[PDB]
This record gives structure tokens, C-alpha cells and sequence, in this order.
């Protein structure tokens, strides 16, 4: 029952006993479930080493990815370039999914359109409704520019998308100096973080492959920075903080922090801020391009070093103290301009915050995941802090990658003791907090049950999840931080340094049991 | 409000090139009271026009993400590439009971993880040796739905088959589910695929088994999601009313509870566009009478209470009463706490194929009148249930489009507004208060009685909230 | 370097004719490499003497992924240092070869297979049967075509349905049908038909290849006849093919024609 | 025991049950306890309506406090200024007091003196120490300036501390131009927020009422902001942010910022940034001055009203929504320059977040206190998020400020179910919170015992502790964030959303029992 003044919701209402009554009679009545004691049973037994090795000798089921498919990682890019349409080739669906995922993560407009490939399309091909598509959308929602993408209802059909497009500018549907630059987004190969790469690679040619013999390397004297897939929209204006505090002149190149972030007063803007095409045209004259994230713009780099001929940095993803002076050090070799006595400051203040917070974050094992960039980043800066990054999972991660980080942890004492994982989904990383225990974890919403799972097994057992990376459904703005740089760095530590406190304040909160050991202050 | 919504229309239709121009206008009419059918009025259930920015899903959706998903102690295999699983993970608020990992499998993504040799060879030697390592890794698990993505459908793979071989090697029921995105227009045949599915390979099983007893009671919740606890919320007052509850298909279901519909005497379906192809052929392979009801709000919960009471004997109908006088102090309760805020205040909603029409009682109990509806995969048949629920000069749409919509909205210029993620943040821009509809918007049961307070309240919160006041700052 | 894509009805003679045609190439001295883009893998089975070695997609399957593999691991050089590569695929019944191709093509490219060494690419091209099939003729894979026919009803009514789906990748691209090559089925007027289909389609004959029995004993002794008899009469045949198509300069935009118009010519 | 690779600390050790029963023996033996069954009674008991009203019928001994004496206030403003030194007349241990307490808070050097007043300085008066202190100190840590202050100890000596500085120039101790404000500090008296506004005004004088012959209103055409008792850097940072990015002049009285957050990077800076003499000389050289936190800088209004002829602005302190744009709008209205649009979208983003997270705000009971400007400011913005402020509490408010507030509260709907309260201590509070129960509690640390006291009653009546305000000890580095405008309201509304978030995430993680409304996404 309800009672108007206090209104039970999803959670006191099916507790109510009457309600409690009727799921028993349900369970008992037709369900047919086992009993409570093969229940916990089979749950005994998953927690064990024993199912351990079970689970990893698997080889053709996986339950729980940390990846997602290339067309996601394209849209995302494509949202970047000013005025532009991410235009997935293909099914609905997946828009449809690409979309509302998006949509839980930053909680804004998610804008993204697709050639709505029926039945017919498998069988002869998508031709029209990538040519009408390309009409209708650019009449409709009218972009300076539309972006192809496809799913795996066109990799199959091997629908080529160049092709497709020129019929439509030549059977004169758009403008044929229309700008709609196109990459195939096989979701069925590497991840969402691939999707970027091919994506933005399409565009960084559409606008220079032809126009190549009349750019200068340095002409605007500045620097180029691709991003590569990034959720959090404090990394994208940090970044751009930095560099512009140090009079350093640079591009960014995708850049989705306007767009996905829209002001509610009253107007619905369906783009925002971007990369002018007119600066991805005019890319090659600058210094020199920079890949934050290298490992899933490894296409790009293949470009920007062969075409635009730039002597592309071998730079790490700017995170943690060390990688970030590196990060600037580099600029500063190349823009000319020097650190800037103020983020030197910055510097010296995380360096501070550090040695100040030392103590509590010394010697807490953890056990993380997410994209290669990331994780390799976030182990880093572990090590700096003095964590034992015990379980390094990365679901879309590659050996050449797996190497490169073992010997980042092959440098500090702290780090000998931790295992990499690439290949391997989180299901697996659920036995590995069970067989060797964390402190907590570092992840996405989706360790939220491994997190749960835990505290059946035992309070004392339990892995908090500490959320940092993509997804992140379950809490409200985190997309605004950063993680990136010394700023980003200095609340990476908070979080942790607190998120300790956090869980010995609970595990002490006990009345003349274990609150002797409450401390006011730590 | 004559002829504006034409001029709206023909005005929103302007931009649209002459290709999708004659379309799309088809698809959106002005709501005659009267007519019976809409050949003659609008157009629903058909191709959508390329980039166009529609919300409607795909045959996956259907079948993953509606019907099957919702199988606790199933495992269901999203067969296919690492996308379609992954992005459904814990999507739909569908609500069970269980130990998720051990018992219950819902919340859980398990995907064949297609890569590039697996579409080239194609693997239904995958796909084997991947339902193995669950009967391994989660003994538990009551059998295995195999939900097919589009590579499986072009690839052409015999999924079919395997599940035959493994399953009868196995001695495990596995429901070679074929929902390829390429297939039907919407999400639809999704349902009509997972429907059929589920009379051929799980239904059909506990035929010449009757150590079971039918009372003259037994019944069945067939297309209540449990979306939020409403399959809950509603199995208490058929319960309340002396009916037996047997039965609950995707919502806290269990694979037997859906082996047991047949033993039924009566099938109370909720939401016809989901499974009302199933329980035709529920209809004339076993012969049991369905009928549709409406749990949104006082007026349609109590009236639907008794509606069900009749098909039995007086003596429930007793009963039943009793249940309709219990909660009749409650929800009074609540309209003379919330009708009040809510009065007056016009409401838009947007939605798949049953709240569309099924929402407006619980309005209209509220006093927001419903000034505009629409589809995204419903049918002539559903729409035909649609005019009557409505009013004279209201604007229908059907797989409405961004600008289409959007439009709309701005002109209409509704006091809130219900549909999905995709759309919640659109208007939440143009100050205009947004409702889930879809998710509850994470919010408590809204069909039946203890539902409906919840639902009262939930359009009280935003409608009402101080942050639209807001919006445009003072120097303006 | 040259890329040009050999298209053709299945059993008429795609493979011997290029295989011969750069056996012929490679004894003008050229770097050439013929990729196979056709799941039966015989496309090189001539030119590097046995069943077929590594392919591409059969290889990448050992290393789980494709991008494990290397370029060393699927191109073997042959007769005259010519390099082979092939695309690999399904067998009968089951998985998508039109994938394969893809898969391949791309994997060379992605390899830097092309970058630092050829004067001809041969993509040596199985049935047209759907997408994947037609990854030889897009934007920087092939742009000369080279269909094969004979004078017969349906190697002809292939020769104008190929052509056709070109127009596709031709009007958009750069690809264009440089001619047809005759394989003289030895049925009659076959020669004068062709170059009558070969205009009513606006492209040229550009070579007419005999019926010499030469071929078998090179395919069966797992060589080509230009290594197997140099001076045999066909050996020249193939080697007049090469020094026409390395000359040619003539390559249109295919214009099919009618089922009517077709029958008509024979008729 | 304690075994040498897993040794256990402070809290495992005494769990052991070796240990354990050592503690039994003890209390058994010679503690002559009383039995728990009382313990729990008298517990039981406090945790009751009839206590309360005990409790408040109380009106001489009081419970845990909310406020500190103002010296401690006065020594903070003092930090503001560049190269002073906090010099206070008195007791020596009363500024160790001083110095540690603000310590563990910013955790970063406090560096303060004091003229250690022996048995014989109250007997005597305090001349000598007063004195040479002044000569010692400005001899030792080389200062520009020296604030003195007051402890206990030489209010009721009454050491007129004017005199006391002026002997020592002419008997020749300082030169006599070094700038040696003053400002009788009297612990027993208001509270240290007090300090501060005696503190400022005082040096607010020295540089002004001699000088106020020569400066015209509005001379330099800037505007003076005057801050007033604030420990959370952030809020300095970004007031100063946001008339930067105006382009309006204006000139921070006060300042902490740098001396509060120097740099670990191996030079020890005693000093650093702060507020210049030519600057606070120059002063009434401006437009009019802003007094962001006006309820405890009611002294200095009355000097800058009065001397600098200011004619200062009603504004209230910088908090939430409203009180913001009114701010900015304010500031737009004097300094000339419009609101950027900027700063625009800024507020329509904060506004974003509203909309966005007002569902799990709407309606969420909290109990609060703090400083009278906090808590009216907290307060406020509580009701525009839509959160019914119930129990308000505020140890050193006064009856003006108390209805000042109770009128912001009849506004609001979401106010009409609260009560302020004045002159109350933290014991009253624990009981509020147990007779009409909160959802939370928005305090510093020491409202980390009235949560452990509500969960030994029961995990249902539990209330949990954001900490927002001053001290924070058990946490690290939360000093650095913000509380001010829109910037520190982004911060405030995603503390709460995700602090509920997080309670309905452990409320619900129970498997099989309230993990059903484990939602992966809300
Ligand atoms: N010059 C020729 N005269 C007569 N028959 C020939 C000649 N060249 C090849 N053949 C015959 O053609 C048959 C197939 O030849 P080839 O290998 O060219 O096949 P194909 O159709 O191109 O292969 P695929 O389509 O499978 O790629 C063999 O039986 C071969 O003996
Ligand atoms: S949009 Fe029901 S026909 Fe289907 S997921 Fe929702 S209005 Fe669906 S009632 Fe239903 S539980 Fe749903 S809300 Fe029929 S199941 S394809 Mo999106
Ligand atoms: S209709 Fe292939 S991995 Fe899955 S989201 Fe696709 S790009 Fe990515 Fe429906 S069955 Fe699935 S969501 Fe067919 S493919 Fe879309
Ligand atoms: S017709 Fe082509 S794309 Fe289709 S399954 Fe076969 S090989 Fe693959
Ligand atoms: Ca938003
Ligand atoms: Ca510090
Ligand atoms: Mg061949």
C-alpha cells in the first residue's frame, strides 16, 4: 500500500511485507528455482581459484566487456568538427543505441543520424538511402558538413562508402563541394577507440590529401592536438587551458566540449563550438601535431607522419606527474615559448598535495581498467602515489601495448607485484578481486556489480569501485572533470586519498567497537 | 484549433525534399474523434526516411532488449559482434528477483564477440563451444536464448541448428532467436520473431504434462515488463482480487513460469503490440481466451479490475470490490493532494507502442489534458485505439522525426512533455518540463494502484520544480 | 605502377589467361604481383608451383586476428620475382568470402604491399557476386579492368553484367574497363563477335587468345607455359596479351547493353 | 602479535583476540563500568524527544560548539596581507592553538607569533614582551607588516595595545613608519568570525583615516572586495576570476591564496602573494567596496560607509543561483563593464545541471550549520535545487541574521518545514537529527560524531555527513574547492546528487533483497 505523505517508491514498496508475501508465493508457486542452499552453492563456488582457471581457460564466451564498436568511437569524433553530422551508414538501431549511450554519460543532446538500411539494403546494396540520406539529413538538420559511419550491416555487404557518396554528388542529391568525409567502422574489429581513428583519419585527409603540395611543415607556427576518443570535457578544456597559458599557439582537432555541453536557457543548439573545417584544411602548415592518446590513433600518426610529413612526438598520454612536465617540455621545445612560471607553480603544488597525502594512498593495492591510453595512464601516476597496481585489466588493449606497460611497472617497486590483462573481460577481473583482493577499484559503472558480488561473499570482502573513465550512469557530472595534466591529477588523488578515508570512516564507525580508531583528523 | 495543425504540418513538411515530403506527411493527421481505422486518417508501421535522426530501434532491440532479455534464469547470448550487448547492459529497467551471476542472469551481458575471422569463416563453431562455456561457468542457468545481431543474418549462419545439437546434447532448452537488425522496419518484428520463437521452442514443451492443476483462476500477466515493479505493482491486485497470478511473460520471468501459460484460464495482456501475436496462436493451438486491460491510474485500474472480474464468476466480483473500495481512500488521497498542481497543465507525450494511448487515463485523472501523441513502431490496429483515448484538434505523429517533433514542441508549447533519453534533454534545453516515459525515468511502478501515487508525484516533482523559473538569466 | 583488375565468368579462363599474362609481363622484366582475390586460392598455384601456399585470410585465422599477421608471412615471390599474395576465404557453404577480399586487400595495403616495389598489381577477381567482390575497382586499387570472355551466350551476357555493375565504380571512380580478352571456346564467328560486343560496349578486344593445349600440360605440371614452353605457339599468344595491355592506352566507361540487343549480336 | 608482511595497524590490532581479551580484563577489573544494559538505557535515553527538551532547557553549559574565538579569525585575515605576520598579544599557546588548527584544515604552513606573556604580564601589563616582540619578530621573520592581536589574557589586563605599540617606536624598538595595525580581539566575545572583522577594519584604518583628505570616490575606478572569514581557497580564486574575466578592476582586501598554498617544490616560503599596503592605502580611491560575506564585517561597513564615504552594495554573500546573477549584476552596474557572455553560459550550464539532477534533489530533508553567511547561503540555494532545509543551525548568528533567514525560508515552499537556530551548540543538533531525521548533514567534521551517534541507534536512522564548511579534517585537500558562485555551485549540487546517489547505492546493494533497485543507470 501507499500512504500519500510518505510515498514509497522502487525501493521501501516491494520490501513492505505484503509484497514480500507475494514474490514468495511467486518464487515457491512457478518459478521452479533451485534452493537457497545449491544457490549459494554455485555462488561458493564462482568466488573460488578453482573457477578461476575455469573462467580463464575460456575461449569463445565473454560476459561483461570493457569495449564497445568502432561506429561509437566515430560519432564521438565527428562530433567534434564544428557544424558537422555524425552520419552512420547503415541500420537504425545502432544510431538509436549510440545515441541513448551517449546520452547517459554526458546527460545532453546526442545528435547522430543513419541511412535507415531495411531488409532490402543487405540484399542489393545501400545505394539510395545513402544517396537521399545524405540529401534529406543535410536538408533537414542542415550541417556545413555530414561524416559517413557504418555498422555491420554495411562492412558485410562491403558497401563502399566513397563510391556511394560521389554517385549522390554526381546524381546531384548535395553540393559536390558538400564536405562529407567517410571512413569504414567495421564494429566487428578492434573497439569504439578504433572507430575514432579511422574516423578522424578520414577527415584529416578529406581536407589535405588534395591540397598537400602548397603547405608549409610550420607555416601558422603552431601545434596540433588530437585528442583521440575523450569523454570527460574537463580533459579537452584543460588541455586547451594549458597550452594557451603558455602562449603557445595550437589546433585542436576535434574538439566536442561546446556541443556536448549546451547551456539550458531556453534555446536547443544542436551543434556548438568544433574544429572549422578551414582549420583541419589548413593542419599541415603547423610545427608539429600531438597525440594525446596514441595507442588508438595509430592510423592517424600513419597519415599525419606520411602526408603532412610532421615529426610527430613520442609522447605518452599526458597523465600523472612525470608524463604531463614531459607533455609540456616537449610544447616547450616546439611552440618556442617556455613553461610558464604559473604552471610550474602547479606542478609544485600537486607535487605538494602529494607529499601531504602520501601516507594514506602508500602501499593501497588496487585493481583498474578501461581504454590503453587510460589504464597505462592511471598505473602510472599509481606508482607515483605509491599504489600497487596489483589487476591491470584492459579489455581492447594489444601486446605490443600489454609489453609497454609491464615495463612501466618493471621501473617501480610498487608495481612489481601487479598483472596485466589484455583480451580479458570483466567477468574476469570479477575472479580476480574474489582470488587476490583489492583495496577498490577503479572503472566505470559497470564494476558497480563486481563491486556488489563482493559484499555477499563478506563485508570484509567487499571492493569498493572508486569510478573513473566511461561509462558512468550511475552519478550525476563527473563527465566535467579531468583527468589529464596536473589539474586533472590533483583530483585524481583527491579522489582516492578521500575515498580511503571514506571507507575507514566506515569501517570505524562502530559504537565501543571500532571507533576508538575514528581520528577528528587524518 | 481547426485547420492550424495543417498549416503546422504543411509547414514542418516544407523543408522536407519531395521524396520524403509526400512520406512523411502521411504519417502525421489531425485525430477525428470518430474514425474507426486510419488508412483513411494516418500511417503507421512503415520504412523510415534516411538520416532523419529517428528513435525507432531494430528488430534487435525486439528481441534482446524486450522480450528475452527480461528472462532471469535464461542466459540469453547476444550472438554477434561487442556493440549491440554492451550497450543494452542494464538498460531496461526490467526488474527481478535472484542472485544476478549465480541464479539470474539479467543484468548480465554475454556476446559471442565476433571478430574479423569469425564474419569471414562465420562460426556456428563459436557459437558451440561458446554455449558450452556457460553450462561450465554458470550451472545455474535454465536454459539459453541465442539472440542473432545482423552479421549472423548476412554471414548466414545455421544457428538453428546448433542449438538443436547443443541443447539436445546438452539436455538444455536453446532458443535459436533470429532478430536481425536489418530485419522489419522498427523494432516490431522483433516482438512478432520473439513471439514465435517462444511458442516453438519453450511454450510447446510441457504439452503432455499435467501434473499441474488449473483452477478456475489461473492466470497469466502477459506484456507487463515489469518496468519498475508494474508487473508487481499489478500481480498485487489480481492477487488481491482472488485471481491466481501464474504466470508473467518478461518481467521477473522465469522460463517454466512461461511453460505454464497454457495451463491458464484466462490471459490478461497489457500490452498488445508486444504479445498479442502470441496469444492468438495461445488462442487456437491451446484455446485460451485473452483480453486487454489498462493499469494507468484510478479510473482505468478500477474500471479493467472489473472488466477481468466478469470473465469469472460472481464470486470474485465480490471480491474484487473489495480490493476497489480498499485503495479507493488511497488514490482519492492522492488527486485531491496532486490534481490540484496538476490541473489544467497539458501534457505531450512520445513513446513505442502501448503508453502512447495506455498513459492518458492516468492523466486525465490528474487533469492534464493530453494535447499530443505518437508512435515509433505501432500499427493501424494501435492507432485504432488511439483516436477514441483522444480529444478533437490533437496532432498524432508516427516515427516523428527531430525537426518533425521538435517543431511541434516549440509551437504546441506544451507545460511538460513525456518520452524518451534521446529526446529528455532536447526540450530540457527549451525550459519545457521532460518526463521519462520509457525508464520511469528511474522512478518507482506506475501501473496499478500503489503505482499510480508514485506517478502523481513524479510529474509533480518536475512540472512543478523551482529550475524552470530559471532559465533565462536576468540581464537576459 | 599499374593496377589493373582481370574480371571474367567463372570457367572461362580469369587465372591462366593473368597468370600468363605476368609470366609473360615478368619476362619483359617487370615487378608484378598478383593478388588473389578468389576463395578457390589457384590464383598463383601457377606462378609458384603447387596447390596453393599461406593465404592471407587461412593465415590471419593461426594468429587470431589479422593484424597479427605479416606481410612476410603471406607474399612468396615465384617465377620471374613475381609476388603472390592470396585472399583466402570460406569453403563451400558457410562463412562470407566477399569478406575475405575486403579483409586482404585491406591487410596489403594497410602492410605497405604496394609503397616500395611493382609496375603491375594484378588483382586476380572471383565471381562479382556482391560488395566485398568489387574491393579491386574503388579509389586506388585498380583502375584498369580487364574482363574475359568467349563466344558463347552466357560468357558474354557475364562479359555486359560486369561491365554493367563497373559503370557503378567508374562514373564515381577512376576504375575503367580497358577491353575485353577473348578465350576462344572455339565456337563460331567468335572472333568477330567479341569485337562486335567489345563495341557496342565501348571498349576494345584487346587481345585474342587461342584454344592451345598447352595450357593443361603447364596446369597440370604446376606451371605456366611461358616457363613450361617458351616457344610454344601460345606461349606468344600470352606474351602478344602483355605487350598489348602494357601499350594500351584505351580505357572507357563501360556502356552495357539489352538482353535484345545482346541475343540480337548472336543472333 | 604482528606478523611482518601484513602488519596491522592501529585499527586490525586491537581486534585480535588476544588483545580483545585484554581490554575485557581491564574493564572488568578495574574500571567498575557500568553494565551495558544501562549504557544502552542512558543512550536510549538522549536519543529521545524527552531529552531534548532537556537538552534545550539548557543555558549554561554547552556541548561541542560551531564557532572559535576571534583571534583565530583575526590571524586569517591578517595571512591576506602581503608579508604581515600575524602578531598576536598574549599567551603563546594560544596561537600554537591557532597555528595547528589551521594546519590540519589547509594543511600547508601557518606561521604566527605571539609575544609570550608570562605570570607577571598579566600582574604587570604586557609593555616589555610588546615591546621587543616587536623587535624580535620583525628582526627574526623580516616582516613588511605585523597585525597585532589579543588573547584572554590581556582583554581583561586591558593592555591598551595602541599605546603598548607606540612606546616601542618612539623608545625605538621599530621604525617608526612600519606599519603595525591592531584591533583588541576579545575571544570571550562573538566569535572568530568577529575576529576577522575587527581584524580587517582595523588595518582598513591604518592606511586610510589619516590619509582621507586626498582620495576621490571612484579614483582608480576599481572595486574593492572584501572577503571576510574564508577557508575554502577556491572561493578566493574564483571570485577574482570572474571580475577578471569582466574586465572590471578591482582590488582583493584580504587575500590568503598563495601563502596558503605555496608550492612544495624545496624552497620553505613564509610568504607569499597577499594584499598590498600601497594597495589598502589606496583604497578609498575606488568606485565602492563589496562585502561578500556582510555578517560579519558589519564594523567594517560601518568604517568603509563612513570614512571611505562607500556607498556599499546589499548584496548577500555570492551563493547558488540567485544571489549570484544579483552579484555579477551588481558589479556590471558599477565596474561599466557588461556581463560576458561567458559568464552567461556559465550560469545557463549551472542551470543545465539543475534540470538535470533535480530529481534526486527535489525534496531531500537536511540538516545543516555553519557561519552565519554559509548557512544563509547554503541555505538558500537548497531551496532552489528544491530540498527542504529543515533543521538550520548557526552557534554564532544573532537574532537580525536568524529572521533574515527564516524570511528566505517563507518564500519558498520547500522552506515552510524549517527552523533556524541561534546560539545553539552541535549537542543540540544531535538530538534534531534524531527526532525529525534528515536525509544527511552538511557540516565540518565534528558532525562526524553526531552521524556515528545516529547509526548505533540504527543503520535506518543513520545520517550521513557531507562536509561542506570548516574544519574538515578527516578528509584531504577539499580546501581548494569552491563554494561562491557559479562555479562552487556546480561543486555543491554534484556533492549532494552524487551523495545520495552513492546512500541509494549502499541502501540498495543487497543481493537478492534491495539490489533489485540497483539501477546501472540514474
Ligand atoms: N587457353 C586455354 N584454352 C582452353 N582452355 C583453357 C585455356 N586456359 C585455361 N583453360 C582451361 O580453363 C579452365 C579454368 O581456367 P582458369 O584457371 O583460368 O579458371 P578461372 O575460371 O579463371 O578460375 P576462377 O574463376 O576460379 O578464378 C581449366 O580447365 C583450364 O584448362
Ligand atoms: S518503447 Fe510499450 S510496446 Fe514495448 S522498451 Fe515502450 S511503450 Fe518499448 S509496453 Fe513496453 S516495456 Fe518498454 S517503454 Fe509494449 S513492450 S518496445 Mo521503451
Ligand atoms: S541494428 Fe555492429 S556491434 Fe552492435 S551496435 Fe551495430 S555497429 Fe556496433 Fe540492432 S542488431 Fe545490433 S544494434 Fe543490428 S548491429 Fe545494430
Ligand atoms: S553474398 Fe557476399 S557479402 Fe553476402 S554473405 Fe556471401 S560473400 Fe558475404
Ligand atoms: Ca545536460
Ligand atoms: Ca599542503
Ligand atoms: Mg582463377
Amino acid at each position: 500500500s501507499q500512504q500519500v505523505d510518505k510515498i514509497k517508491a522502487s525501493y521501501p514498496l516491494f520490501l513492505d511485507q505484503d509484497y514480500k508475501d507475494m514474490l514468495a508465493k511467486k518464487r515457491d508457486g512457478f518459478e521452479e528455482k533451485y534452493p537457497q542452499d545449491k544457490i549459494d552453492e554455485v555462488f561458493q563456488w564462482t568466488t573460488t581459484k578453482e573457477y578461476q582457471e575455469l573462467n580463464f581457460q575460456r575461449e569463445a564466451l565473454t560476459v561483461n566487456p570493457a569495449k564497445a564498436c568502432q561506429p561509437l568511437g566515430a560519432v564521438l569524433c565527428a562530433l567534434g568538427f564544428e557544424k558537422t553530422m555524425p552520419y552512420v551508414h547503415g541500420s537504425q538501431g545502432c544510431v538509436a543505441y549510440f545515441r541513448s549511450y551517449f546520452n547517459r554519460h554526458f546527460r545532453e543532446p546526442v545528435s547522430c543520424v543513419s541511412d535507415s538500411m531495411t531488409e532490402d539494403a543487405a540484399v542489393f546494396g545501400g545505394q539510395q538511402n545513402m544517396k537521399d540520406g545524405l540529401q534529406n539529413c543535410k536538408a533537414t538538420y542542415k550541417p556545413d558538413m555530414i561524416a559517413v559511419s557504418t555498422t555491420c550491416m554495411a562492412e558485410v555487404i562491403g558497401d563502399d562508402l566513397n563510391a556511394f557518396i560521389n554517385n549522390s554528388k554526381k546524381e546531384g542529391f548535395i553540393p559536390d563541394e558538400f564536405p562529407v568525409p567517410f571512413a569504414h567502422t567495421p564494429s566487428f574489429v578492434g573497439s569504439h577507440v578504433t572507430g575514432w581513428d579511422n574516423m578522424f583519419e578520414g577527415i584529416a585527409r578529406y581536407f589535405t590529401l588534395k591540397s598537400m603540395d602548397d603547405k608549409v611543415v610550420g607555416s601558422n607556427k603552431k601545434i596540433n592536438i588530437v585528442p583521440g576518443f575523450e569523454t570527460y570535457l574537463g580533459n579537452f578544456r584543460v588541455i586547451k587551458r594549458m597550452l594557451s597559458e603558455m602562449g603557445v599557439g595550437y589546433s585542436l582537432l576535434s574538439d566536442p566540449e561546446e556541443v556536448l555541453d549546451t547551456p539550458a536557457d531556453g534555446q536547443f543548439r544542436m551543434y556548438a563550438g568544433g574544429t572549422t573545417q578551414e582549420e583541419m584544411k589548413d593542419a599541415p602548415n603547423a610545427l608539429n601535431t600531438v597525440l594525446l592518446q596514441p595507442w588508438h590513433l595509430e592510423k592517424t600518426k600513419k597519415f599525419v607522419e606520411g602526408t603532412w610529413k610532421h615529426e610527430v612526438p613520442k609522447l605518452n598520454i599526458p597523465m600523472g606527474l612525470d608524463w604531463t612536465d614531459e607533455f609540456l617540455m616537449k610544447v616547450s621545445e616546439i611552440s618556442g615559448q617556455p613553461i610558464p612560471a604559473s604552471l610550474t607553480k602547479e606542478r609544485g603544488r600537486l607535487v605538494d598535495m602529494m607529499t601531504d597525502s602520501h601516507t594514506w594512498l602508500h602501499g593501497k593495492r588496487f585493481a583498474l581498467w578501461g581504454d590503453p591510453d587510460f589504464v597505462m595512464g592511471l598505473v602510472k601516476f599509481l606508482l607515483e602515489l605509491g599504489c600497487e597496481p596489483v589487476h591491470i585489466l584492459c579489455h581492447n588493449g594489444n601486446k605490443r601495448w600489454k609489453k609497454a606497460v609491464d615495463a612501466i611497472l618493471a621501473a617501480s617497486p610498487y608495481g612489481k607485484n601487479a598483472t596485466v590483462y589484455i583480451g580479458k573481460d570483466l567477468w574476469h577481473l570479477r575472479s580476480l578481486v574474489f582470488t587476490d583482493k583489492p583495496d577498490f577499484m577503479i572503472g566505470n559503472s559497470y564494476g558497480k556489480f563486481i563491486q556488489r558480488d563482493t559484499l555477499h561473499k563478506g563485508k570484509e570482502f567487499e571492493v569498493p569501485l572508486i569510478r573513473i573513465g566511461f561509462p558512468i550512469f550511475d552519478r550525476h557530472h563527473l563527465h566535467r572533470s579531468t583527468t589529464l595534466g596536473y589539474e586533472g591529477a590533483m583530483q585524481i588523488l583527491t579522489t582516492l586519498v578521500n575515498s580511503i578515508l571514506e571507507r575507514l570512516d566506515e569501517e570505524t564507525r562502530g559504537m565501543q567497537a571500532t571507533d576508538y580508531n575514528h581520528d577528528l583528523v587524518r | 484549433s481547426r485547420e492550424e495543425v495543417e498549416s503546422l504540418i504543411q509547414e514542418v513538411l516544407e523543408v522536407y525534399p519531395e521524396k520524403a515530403r509526400k512520406d512523411r506527411n502521411k504519417h502525421l493527421a489531425v485525430n477525428d474523434p470518430a474514425v474507426t481505422q486510419s488508412k483513411k486518417c494516418i500511417i503507421s508501421n512503415k520504412k523510415s526516411q534516411p538520416g532523419l535522426m529517428t528513435i525507432r530501434g531494430c528488430a534487435y532491440a525486439g528481441s534482446k532488449g524486450v522480450v528475452w532479455g527480461p528472462i532471469k534464469d535464461m542466459i540469453h547470448i547476444s550472438h554477434g559482434p561487442v556493440g549491440c550487448g554492451q550497450y543494452s547492459r542494464a538498460g531496461r529497467r526490467n526488474y527481478y528477483i535472484g542472485t544476478t551471476g549465480v541464479n539470474a542472469f539479467v543484468t548480465m551481458n554475454f556476446t559471442s564477440d565476433f571478430q574479423e575471422k569469425d564474419i569471414v569463416f562465420g562460426g556456428d563453431k563459436k557459437l558451440a563451444k561458446l554455449i558450452d562455456e556457460v553450462e561450465t561457468l554458470f550451472p545455474l542457468n535454465k536454459g539459453i536464448s541465442v539472440q542473432s545481431e545482423c552479421p549472423i543474418g548476412l554471414i548466414g549462419d545455421d544457428i538453428e541448428s546448433v542449438s538443436k545439437v547443443k541443447g539436445a546434447e546438452l539436455s538444455k532448452t536453446i532458443v535459436p532467436v533470429r532478430c536481425e537488425g536489418f530485419r522489419g522496419v522498427s523494432q516490431s518484428l522483433g516482438h512478432h520473431i520473439a513471439n514465435d520463437a517462444v511458442r516453438d521452442w519453450v511454450l510447446g514443451k510441457r504439452d503432455e504434462d499435467t501434473t499441474f492443476a488449473s483452477t478456475p483462476y489461473d492466470v497469466a500477466i502477459i506484456g507487463d515488463y515489469n518496468i519498475g515493479g508494474d508487473a508487481w505493482s499489478s500481480r498485487i491486485l489480481l492477487e488481491e482480487m482472488g485471481l491466481r497470478c501464474v504466470a508473467q511473460w518478461s518481467g521477473d520471468g522465469s522460463i517454466s513460469e512461461i511453460e505454464l501459460t497454457p495451463k491458464v484460464k484466462l490471459n490478461l495482456v497489457h500490452c498488445y503490440r508486444s504479445m498479442n501475436y502470441i496469444s492468438r496462436h495461445m488462442e487456437e493451438k491451446y484455446g485460451i481466451p485473452w483480453m486487454e486491460y489498462n493499469f494507468f491510474g484510478p479510473t482505468k485500474t478500477i474500471e479493467s479490475l472489473r472488466a477481468i472480474a466478469a470473465k469469472f464468476d460472481e464470486s470474485i466480483q465480490k471480491k474484487c470490490e473489495e480490493v476497489i473500495a480498499k485503495y479507493k481512500p488511497e488514490w482519492e488521497a492522492v488527486v485531491a493532494k496532486y490534481r490540484p498542481r496538476l490541473e489544467g497543465k497539458r501534457v505531450m507525450l512520445y513513446i513505442g507502442g502501448l503508453r502512447p494511448r495506455h498513459v492518458i487515463g492516468a492523466y486525465e485523472d490528474l487533469g492534464m489534458e493530453v494535447v499530443g501523441t505518437g508512435y515509433e513502431f505501432a500499427h493501424n490496429d494501435d492507432y485504432d485505439r488511439t483516436m477514441k483515448e483522444m480529444g478533437d484538434s490533437t496532432l498524432l505523429y508516427d516515427d516523428v522525426t527531430g525537426y518533425e517533433f521538435e517543431e511541434f514542441v516549440k509551437r504546441i508549447k506544451p507545460d511538460l512533455i513525456g518520452s524518451g533519453i534521446k529526446e529528455k534533454f532536447i526540450f530540457q534545453k527549451m525550459g519545457i518540463p521532460f518526463r521519462e516515459m520509457h525508464s520511469w525515468d528511474y522512478s518507482g511502478p506506475y501501473h496499478g494502484f500503489d503505482g499510480f501515487a508514485i506517478f502523481a508525484r513524479d510529474m509533480d516533482m518536475t512540472l512543478n520544480n523551482p529550475c524552470w523559473k530559471k532559465l533565462q538569466a536576468p540581464w537576459e | 605502377m599499374r593496377q589493373c583488375a582481370i574480371y571474367g565468368k567463372g570457367g572461362i579462363g580469369k587465372s591462366t589467361t593473368t597468370q600468363n599474362l605476368v609470366a609473360a609481363l615478368a619476362e619483359m622484366g617487370k615487378k608484378v604481383m598478383i593478388v588473389g582475390c578468389d576463395p578457390k586460392a589457384d590464383s598463383t598455384r601457377l606462378i609458384l608451383h603447387s596447390k596453393a601456399q599461406n593465404t592471407i585470410m587461412e593465415m590471419a585465422a593461426e594468429a587470431g586476428t589479422v593484424e597479427d599477421l605479416e606481410l612476410e608471412d603471406v607474399l612468396k615471390a615465384g617465377y620471374g620475382g613475381v609476388k603472390c599474395v592470396e585472399s583466402g576465404g570460406p569453403e563451400p557453404g558457410v562463412g562470407c568470402a566477399g569478406r575475405g577480399v575486403i579483409t586482404a586487400i585491406n591487410f596489403l595495403e594497410e602492410e605497405g604491399a604496394y609503397e616500395d616495389d611493382l609496375d603491375f598489381v594484378f588483382y586476380d577477381v572471383g565471381d562479382v557476386v556482391c560488395g566485398g567482390f568489387a574491393m579491386p575497382i574503388r579509389e586506388n586499387k585498380a583502375q584498369e579492368i580487364y574482363i574475359v570472355c568467349s563466344g558463347e551466350m552466357m560468357a558474354m551476357y557475364a562479359a555486359n553484367n560486369i561491365s554493367k555493375g563497373i559503370v557503378k565504380y567508374a562514373n564515381s571512380g577512376s576504375v575503367r574497363l580497358g577491353g575485353l580478352i577473348c578465350n576462344s571456346r572455339n565456337t563460331d564467328r567468335e572472333d568477330e563477335l567479341i569485337i562486335a560486343l567489345a563495341n557496342k560496349l565501348g571498349t576494345q578486344m584487346i587481345h585474342f587468345v587461342p584454344r592451345d593445349n598447352v595450357v593443361q600440360r603447364a596446369e597440370i605440371r604446376r606451371m605456366t607455359v611461358i616457363e613450361y614452353d617458351p616457344k610454344a605457339k601460345q606461349a606468344d599468344e600470352y606474351r602478344a596479351l602483355a605487350r598489348k595491355v602494357v601499350d594500351n592506352k584505351l580505357l572507357v566507361i563501360p556502356n552495357p547493353i539489352t538482353m535484345d540487343e545482346l541475343e540480337e549480336l548472336l543472333m
